[PDB]
DNA sequence: CGGGAAAATCTCTAGCA
DNA sequence: ACTGCTAGAGATTTTCCCG
DNA sequence: CGGGAAAATCTCTAGCA
DNA sequence: ACTGCTAGAGATTTTCCCG
């Protein structure tokens, strides 16, 4: 049910980038999707990012890998 | 520093010196050697060294023209992913300009374009062409091509692989298709080692399927927090921290002092 | 307020002082002589 | 790695396939391979006509998603270079042709040669009914009949949702390239490891299946059996 | 990997995909897809990403041509201190040049001169004007202004203070002279926070000062210092490491295995 | 040895291969068909 | 005598580059001048770097600040 | 901070100044220059003439270093160019000139107060009569007046040694005006100082003379006294 | 030992054309 | 065998001042 | 726990014209 | 009210493999 749902979510990685820095930060988990921001989770914290900042990719090759 | 400071400024009229040889010359602390710098119009020569960051969400595309062995080229690239489109067009018209836009829109989702102040892009018919398909036109700074650095940098990778295999054709259109080919599905990086080909199916396939689940996830999920307020409609609890809307202000408020209904 | 000094659309030459109406990340809008430019954040310097 | 036998037991009673047994009951999709183991790059060409003019016309038939255009001449040029620009556009394994003169010019077979696209010489037909329909629809909207190809295309791809899921060809035709870059994954994960040989607490030769963080995962005897990691040697053979 | 290199190569010709594709597409090590890539001059197309450093050395000058309002301001540095020498010259020739040039060393010690190749510093009258003076010349690689960047950083320099002083004057030569005086004497930064003036006079008077202090030095402390050798001519002992010059190769040894005699 | 692929002197095409004939900080010296060229170690690439 | 040259040595400074660092590393001290080399004491250190990569200056500033 | 006392009794002994007190017992340059409390940009122009053109001679009186150049005529303008030059490439305080016209024309005058030279109307001749007798001995090597006059300057500025410790004139400047750099800096410093009040241990008001890492020295009653910085509270006034 | 405020240091950009 | 740099704007980190 | 070797990551450049 | 980026070459750091 809402579990499957929220874990689901809870697959897919964000890629983002913060207002001063060029590097996209790495692989981070994807707690929800709006239509202007996503929550992260990078690393035992809990960032709010912009759309326009945030790859989110599902990544087939590590889900393939388990 | 009153003397110091009149012989300062009369000093920096004639030489413009920096804060720090004011500062030297003429015992001043640096902020009243730096204020005298401030002051004048004449010394204000230089930006603040930093670089924005263009929009990569789901739906963008960065168009541009380029131009190779006297042909014109246009290229499309998203965002997202470097998933280029290109074609060899007669001329930087906006007719062709508005044909290519509507394929591209035919072909992918397209939500917003953003292009230069080229003639071809601020045309009536590519307008219209937007205004049909749904397309959002985003116009850069004039003579800011950072703010296309994109396409733009896909247009010189775009040329690096024509380069390459212009040797294995004859018509420049040829080429382009094939090098178009050689970017989409046979160089693989960035951030999921993918192809661009495989990363715009992954983009697009993930804001498809994220957008279905929180539907649900939302419909089924009800809840309000309060914190501290008011009643803050609930997005995600977890790890002794709780994420929130209240009034568009989306906030990561702990677990203790929240509370949820 | 702010005084705005930038450099615009390929004139090497800066110009100003401006007033500015709007900071983004990148980007301000000034308004110099009752012109309203847009101009990246490299090429103007907000006092 | 518990659910390991609730996953043979399900593969038993309902002969769920490697999907369901892999996200219900958490299996390295690898493995979930083996219990049940012990179209997405194909299109239809054809040229059809209208106003005196040649659309030239791709499906792809596992979704349902077009790809047309008006073309100046029925000529093998024409079709290879659209056939380069559908390659280079899409994951393009196999187009199916209806042998005519452009279909089997020299050019195109060496722009599929080029491209790694297999030519094989009824869905084709009626997505041209659709499609010539909905032409005929927008046909107002637009001066020159290659807009209005166009205009048709948007409107096939993105503004008719129907089928079982209520999903436009465009979402259907992602989901099927998704699914089937996840076939190739997986199926490079396979190649990866089935080179290996493993010895366990000395056994015989056993196959890998995963070299996970905290479990190694083969299968001996037709056996899918869990060991730790210090208690098996893996070799290359 | 017999099968899947011999497949790689041949996508290769065609496609020309980056290692990591191949790698993917064909099951291979990393080191045998760099190998193929590594093996097509069709895909040698980027060089290493570094930079090079200009020679500081006490007695090295820059000297370039740079143009402003339809005139040749001809425009030294010396590259230790950033200290300009600046003139306006009527044409850009040889002669204008080493005229420039001689002037140059009769004012300040000159060693090395350092241009790019325009026909005025490869001119056989300022050859002979160098071989006069005693001045080497160093010409940088061809069209590689980066080994001029100090000198081309002057000209920004300099071009700038000639834009903020310029309504001060009526003719460019004299515009030009006050831009030389502010920068040498009206702006204070770098490393000892020094203007361009006080810097040159600090590292001319440490050369001259610290070549006459290791001159009577050598003359008092005479040794010889064997480690693990010869007899290595001592430097400088103390807190722990010995250093020593063995065959023009000087080395720290520690003082332990290190004996001075 | 090694193998030395360069860009020179303006023209934005990549040549070589080229024998390298003395390995500098920032640059290279190399001998491409009898010709020695001095090249930016930003302009070459060694195998 | 000897000591008295050898600290008059020390007390200059030395503004130097690695070769591949662009900064310039800060005031280091001045423990040998040859022709070709330089050898500096930097932060309980002693490395040899050449000419060419050296800026040595006695820097009146500090010497009048004691 | 102990050879204080040294310092005053070699002052009180053989009146040394303060670079010798502060180089041989160890004093932050302020502390010598209180024992002891308790030229360099002066240049010399003049025209001279050869073979019909004007020689603009400039000399550093301290060193004897050299600045000497054709021009074309003897007006103000060209007496400016060369002084606006002189002035940016060495330190100008202060030029004495002959009353001559160009020396004195309203334009010769307001570059000097652009660049801040004052103007003030023997070895300037001596130095003429030296310039000539070079310019003699290499007139041969070059064909221009003025290419001879700058070997000539280059010859008297760097390849004739004498005076005391055998230095050419360039050496000898760079010496001054490193000297004068120096001299700069530390009354920057004692101007800096000059500012603050000091209370120790509380006495009365005494004037600081260094703010040292491990002590503060003072000057109350014509007495340097050094006292740690817990001990005193340091005020400006 | 503690913050605050000021200095020092570090990061990063355009223009040199 | 030769070689990017310089100075300023803003951000971040270290140092000094009085408790 | 220890090195070695291989992978991953980080740094940094030109060209986009 | 908008905004540098991308991919490759080489260097450095982390991870995994068998003892
Ligand atoms: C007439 C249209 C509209 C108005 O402006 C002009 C001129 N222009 C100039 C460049 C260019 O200078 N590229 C070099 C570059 C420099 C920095 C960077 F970040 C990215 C870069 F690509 C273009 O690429 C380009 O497309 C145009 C163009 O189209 N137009
Ligand atoms: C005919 C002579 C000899 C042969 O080459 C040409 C052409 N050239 C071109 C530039 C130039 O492109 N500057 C921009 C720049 C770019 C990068 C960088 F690191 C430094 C920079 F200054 C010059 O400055 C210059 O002096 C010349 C010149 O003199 N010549
Ligand atoms: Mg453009
Ligand atoms: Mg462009
Ligand atoms: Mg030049
Ligand atoms: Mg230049
Ligand atoms: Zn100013
Ligand atoms: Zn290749």
């Amino acid at each position: 049910e809402l579990q499957k749902q929220i874990t689901k979510i809870q697959n897919f990685r964000v890629y983002y980038r913060d207002s001063r820095d060029p590097v996209w930060k790495g692989p981070a988990k994807l707690l929800w999707k709006g239509e202007g921001a996503v929550v992260i989770q990078d690393n035992s914290d809990i960032k709010v990012v912009p759309r326009r900042k945030a790859k989110i990719i599902r990544d087939y090759g590590k889900q393939m890998a388990g | 520093f009153l003397d110091g400071i009149d012989k300062a400024q009369e000093e920096h009229e004639k030489y413009h010196s920096n804060w720090r040889a004011m500062a030297s010359d003429f015992n001043l602390p640096p902020v009243v050697a730096k204020e005298i710098v401030a002051s004048c119009d004449k010394c204000q020569l230089k930006g603040e060294a930093m670089h924005g960051q263009v929009d990569c969400s789901p739906g963008i595309w960065q168009l541009d023209c380029t131009h190779l062995e006297g042909k014109v080229i246009l290229v499309a690239v998203h965002v997202a992913s470097g998933y280029i489109e290109a074609e060899v067009i007669p001329a930087e018209t906006g007719q062709e300009t508005a044909y290519f836009l509507l394929k591209l829109a035919g072909r992918w989702p397209v939500k917003t374009v953003h292009t230069d102040n080229g003639s071809n892009f601020t045309s009536t018919t590519v307008k219209a062409a937007c205004w049909w398909a749904g397309i959002k036109q985003k116009f850069a700074i004039p003579y800011n091509p950072q703010s296309r650095g994109v396409i733009e940098s896909m247009n010189k990778e775009l040329k690096k692989i024509i380069g390459q295999v212009r040797d294995q054709a004859e018509h420049l259109k040829t080429a382009v298709q094939m090098a178009v080919f050689i970017h989409n599905f046979k160089r693989k990086g960035g951030i999921g080692g993918y192809s661009a080909g495989e990363r715009i199916v992954d983009i697009i396939a993930t804001d498809i399927q994220t957008k279905e689940l929180q539907k649900q996830i939302t419909k089924i999920q009800n809840f309000r927090v309060y914190y501290r307020k008011g009643p803050a409609k609930l997005l995600w609890k977890g790890e002794g921290a709780v994420v929130i809307q209240d009034n568009s202000d989306i906030k990561v408020v702990p677990r203790r002092k929240a509370k949820i209904i | 307020n702010f005084r705005v000094y930038y450099r615009d659309s390929r004139d090497p030459v800066w110009k100003g002082p401006a007033k500015l109406l709007w900071k983004g990340e990148g980007a301000v809008v000034i308004q110099d002589n009752s012109d309203i430019k847009v101009v990246p954040r490299r090429k103007a310097k907000i006092i």
